C-alpha cells in the first residue's frame, strides 16, 4: 500500500472526528497540546484511526503517538 | 487517582473490542453511554473512589453480572 | 345543505368515595375551530349521528387517591364554520380557517361524606352555520358555464365535498387567489347547471341552494348573440332579472358581502370589455342607471362588487377574484 | 397479612422512604378483598406525612409451606402513574412476587437482588 | 419463532430510537434476556410496545402464556416480560433515570 494513501486515510479520519476541530491537522498535531484532548480523547482519535486504517494497531505504540506523523509512520511500517 | 492509568487505556480498549464485537445492540450507543461512565467519572475522581470503580470496571470486563446483547 | 344544530358535552366530574382524599374529574369547554379544505377529504361532514360527548372524571379508591382530570370537546367542519350559540346571536363572526371560538363550563365535584357538591356533565347548545355549502351559493343562468369557468380560472383540479345537513352534499370547486393560497365556491348539488337554469337536481335540493345565505349570479358576460346559449336569455336582461331577484329576496344581503358571478369569459378577451361590463354592473344599481342621490328605486344604491370567473387578461382579475373570495369567507 | 395500621419496613431508594420522620411509616388502607392485605396488592404509605400508594413486596407470616418469608414488613413504592417512584431495594425479593397477575415487571428488574 | 432475531428485527422494523439488549445468564432465575427500549413519544411507545405484542402472539406460542402491557398506564414507564426473557419501555431519559441496563449490568456496583 501507498504510504500517501495511509496518511492521507488518517487525515481524513482525523477531519471525520466531530470532536475535533480541523484548525492544525499537521503532521505533528499533538492530542493534548495541538488539539487539547485526553487521555480517554486519545484513546478515541487512536479507536477511530483503527476503524478505517487500522483493526491491527497494538495498545503499547498507540499509547504514546502523539503525533500524525507518528501514526502515519506507525502505518506504513505495520503494512 | 485510579488503580493505574494505562490500566484505564487497557479497559477502554477492551471496551472499544467489546464494542465493535456487539451483535444486536446499537453499537453506538454503547460507545456513548462508555464514555459518559469513563469522561463524567474519571476527571477529578477520588483515589479510593476510583479504586472501586476501576473494580467496577474489572467486573464489568469480566461481565459476571450480565452479558450484553 | 343546510345549516346544523349540536349540542356539545364535556367532561364529567369523578367520584370518592374515600374518607381521605376527595372528588375526580372536572368539566371541559367546547372549541370550535375552521379547517381548510384538507378538513374535508378525510369524509366527516356526513358523519351526524347526534352529536359527540367527552370524558368523564374517576374516582380511585385504593387507598385514598382522588380521581382523573375532565375532557374538552372540539367540533370540527369540512370547509368553514359560523359559530351560534343558544342566545339567538352569533359571538364569533368568520368562516375562514383557522379561527376558534371557545365556550366554558365546568368545576366538578363530588356528593356527601368527604368533600361536598351534586352535579353531572356539562352540555351547550352550538349552531354551525357554514354559509351554503362551502363558501356561497352559485345560482346561475340559461348560459351557464361555471364548472368550466372555475376549471379555466384556477390551477387546481375541483373535488368532491360534504356538509353537516340532512341532505345530499352539493358539489364545491376550488379557485385560485394567486397568493399561496386556494379557495372554495359551491354550486347545486349533483350535476351543476345553475339554480335559474331551470336545474338544481331537485325540488328539495332548489330550496337547499335558495337558502344560501351567500348567492352569486353567474350570467354571460359576452355578448347575446355571442353567448354560449341558444336562445340566450340576453346578458343585460337575465343580469337585470337575476340581480332584481337577488336584491329583493333581501334587502340585507343585497347590502351584505354578496356578488355577482362574471361568466362565459372564455370567449371574451382583454378588449372584449367582459371586466368593463363587470364594473359597469357591479358599481350601478343592477340596472341601467349608475348613481342615485335620493331617488333610488331599489333598496341601496351603490351595491357591491362582481366576482370574476374564467379569468383573462391582466388588470387585476386575479386580484379581483380573491377579494371577492376573501369578502365571501368574511360573511 | 398486612392489617389495618400496619408499619411497614419499606425496601426502596426514595428519598422519602429513606427520609426519617417523627414515626417510621405506617399504611392506612389496601387494595384487598377481604380486610387482609398479603404480598403483592396496593397498600396506603405515610411518607413524612404524604398518603402514597405502594406495594408490600415480603411479608413476615407464614404463607405457602414451600415459599420463602422475611422478618418484617418489606414494600417498595408506586407513583401514581404506577412505576417505582424510587431506583433500587438493597434487600432481595421473592421470585414468586410476579406470579400474582397483575403490575409486576416495573419491580421485578429495579430490586439488588431476588431472594 | 419470536427469538431475540425476531426481536431485533422487530425492532429494527418499527424504527426503534435507541435499543438495549442483554442475554441474562442461569445465574439470575429470572429471564433469559433483558431489553430497553427507548421510543418517540409515548404513543409511539405505546404502538411498538403493541406492534412487538401483536408480532410475537399471532406469530407462534400458542400454548406459551400471554403477556400484558403492563406499564400501560404509566406514560414514561412500560413493560412487558416474554416467556423467557423481558422488554421494557421507557424514554431514554427515563431510561437513565432508571440507569437500568447498567443496574441489570451491575448485581451488586450500584447505590
Ligand atoms: C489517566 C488520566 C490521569 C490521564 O489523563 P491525561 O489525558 O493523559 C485521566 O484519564 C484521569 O483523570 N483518570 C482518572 C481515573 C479515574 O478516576 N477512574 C475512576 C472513575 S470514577
Amino acid at each position: 500500500l501507498t504510504l500517501e494513501g495511509i496518511q492521507d486515510r488518517v487525515l481524513y479520519v482525523l477531519k471525520l472526528y466531530d470532536k475535533i476541530d480541523p484548525e492544525k491537522l499537521s503532521v505533528n498535531s499533538h492530542f493534548m497540546k495541538d488539539l487539547g484532548l485526553d487521555s480517554l480523547d486519545q484513546v478515541e482519535i487512536i479507536m477511530a484511526m483503527e476503524d478505517e486504517f487500522g483493526f491491527e494497531i497494538p495498545d503499547i505504540d498507540a499509547e504514546k503517538l502523539m503525533c500524525p506523523q507518528e501514526i502515519v509512520d506507525y502505518i506504513a511500517d505495520k503494512k | 487517582a485510579p488503580w493505574s492509568r494505562e490500566a484505564v487505556l487497557s479497559l477502554y480498549r477492551a471496551l472499544l473490542r467489546q464494542g465493535r464485537q456487539l451483535r444486536y445492540t446499537d453499537r453506538d450507543f454503547y460507545f456513548a453511554s462508555i464514555r459518559r461512565e469513563f469522561r463524567k467519572n474519571q476527571k477529578l475522581e477520588d483515589a479510593e473512589a476510583r479504586e472501586r470503580q476501576l473494580e467496577k470496571g474489572l467486573v464489568f470486563l469480566n461481565g459476571k453480572l450480565g452479558r450484553i446483547i | 345543505i343546510d345549516k346544523l344544530r349540536l349540542f356539545t358535552r364535556g367532561g364529567s366530574g369523578g367520584m370518592g368515595y374515600p374518607r381521605l382524599g376527595g372528588e375526580g374529574g372536572k368539566g371541559g369547554d367546547v372549541w370550535v375551530v375552521a379547517q381548510n379544505r384538507m378538513t374535508l377529504k378525510q369524509l366527516k361532514d356526513r358523519y351526524p349521528r347526534k352529536r359527540f360527548v367527552a370524558g368523564v372524571g374517576a374516582n380511585s379508591k385504593i387507598s385514598a387517591l382522588k380521581g382523573s382530570k375532565g375532557k374538552d370537546c372540539e367540533i370540527p367542519v369540512p370547509v368553514g364554520i359560523s359559530v351560534t350559540d343558544e342566545n339567538g346571536k352569533i359571538i364569533g363572526e368568520l368562516n375562514k380557517e383557522n379561527d376558534r371560538i371557545l365556550v366554558a363550563q365546568g368545576g366538578l365535584g363530588g356528593k356527601l361524606l368527604t368533600n361536598f357538591l351534586p352535579l353531572k356533565g356539562q352540555k351547550r347548545i352550538i349552531h354551525l352555520d357554514l354559509k351554503l355549502i362551502a363558501d356561497v351559493g352559485l345560482v346561475g343562468f340559461p348560459n351557464a358555464g361555471k364548472s368550466s369557468l372555475l376549471s379555466c380560472v384556477s390551477h387546481a383540479k375541483p373535488a368532491i365535498a360534504d356538509y353537516a345537513f340532512t341532505t345530499l352534499k352539493p358539489e364545491l370547486g376550488k379557485i385560485m387567489y394567486s397568493d399561496f393560497k386556494q379557495i372554495s365556491v359551491a354550486d347545486l348539488p349533483g350535476l351543476i347547471e345553475g339554480a335559474h337554469m331551470n336545474k338544481g337536481m331537485g325540488h328539495k335540493f332548489l330550496k337547499h341552494i335558495e337558502r344560501t345565505r351567500q348567492l352569486l349570479f353567474v350570467v354571460d358576460i359576452s355578448g347575446f348573440q355571442l353567448s354560449s346559449h341558444t336562445q340566450y336569455r340576453t346578458a343585460f336582461e337575465t343580469i337585470i332579472l337575476l340581480t332584481k331577484e337577488l336584491e329583493l329576496y333581501k334587502e340585507e344581503l343585497q347590502t351584505k358581502p354578496a356578488l355577482l358571478a362574471v361568466n362565459k369569459m372564455d370567449l371574451p378577451d382583454a378588449q372584449d370589455k367582459f371586466h368593463e361590463l363587470m364594473s359597469q354592473l357591479q358599481n350601478p344599481k343592477d340596472f341601467l342607471h349608475l348613481f342615485e342621490k335620493n331617488m333610488i328605486p331599489e333598496r341601496t344604491v351603490e351595491f357591491q362588487h362582481i366576482i370574476p370567473i374564467s379569468a383573462v387578461t391582466g388588470e387585476g382579475i386575479e386580484e379581483l377574484k380573491n377579494c371577492i373570495r376573501k369578502s365571501l369567507d368574511e360573511q | 397479612a398486612i392489617q389495618k395500621m400496619t408499619r411497614v419496613r419499606v425496601v426502596d431508594n426514595s428519598a422519602l422512604g429513606n427520609s426519617p420522620y417523627h414515626r417510621a411509616p405506617r399504611c392506612i388502607h389496601v387494595y384487598k378483598k377481604n380486610g387482609v392485605g398479603k404480598v403483592g396488592d396496593q397498600i396506603l404509605l405515610a411518607i413524612k406525612g404524604q398518603k402514597k400508594k405502594a406495594l408490600i413486596v415480603g411479608h413476615c407470616m407464614p404463607g405457602p409451606r414451600m415459599t420463602p418469608r422475611f422478618d418484617s414488613n418489606n414494600v417498595v413504592l408506586i407513583e401514581d402513574n404506577g412505576n417505582p417512584v424510587g431506583t433500587r431495594i438493597k434487600t432481595p425479593i421473592p421470585t414468586s412476587l410476579r406470579k400474582r397477575e397483575g403490575e409486576y415487571s416495573k419491580v421485578l428488574a429495579i430490586a439488588q437482588n431476588f431472594v | 419463532k419470536f427469538d431475540i432475531d425476531m426481536m431485533v428485527s422487530l425492532l429494527r422494523q418499527e424504527n426503534a430510537r435507541d435499543i438495549c439488549v442483554i442475554q441474562v445468564p442461569p445465574e439470575m432465575r429470572y429471564t433469559d434476556y433483558f431489553v430497553i427500549v427507548s421510543g418517540t413519544s409515548t404513543r409511539h411507545l405505546h404502538a411498538m410496545a403493541f406492534y412487538v405484542v401483536k408480532m410475537y402472539k399471532h406469530l407462534k406460542c400458542k400454548r406459551d402464556p400471554h403477556v400484558k402491557i403492563e406499564g400501560k398506564d404509566t406514560d414514561d414507564w412500560l413493560c412487558v416480560d416474554f416467556g423467557s426473557m423481558v422488554i421494557h419501555l421507557m424514554l431514554p431519559e427515563t431510561r437513565e433515570i432508571y440507569e437500568l441496563e447498567k443496574l441489570w449490568t451491575l448485581r451488586s456496583y450500584d447505590d
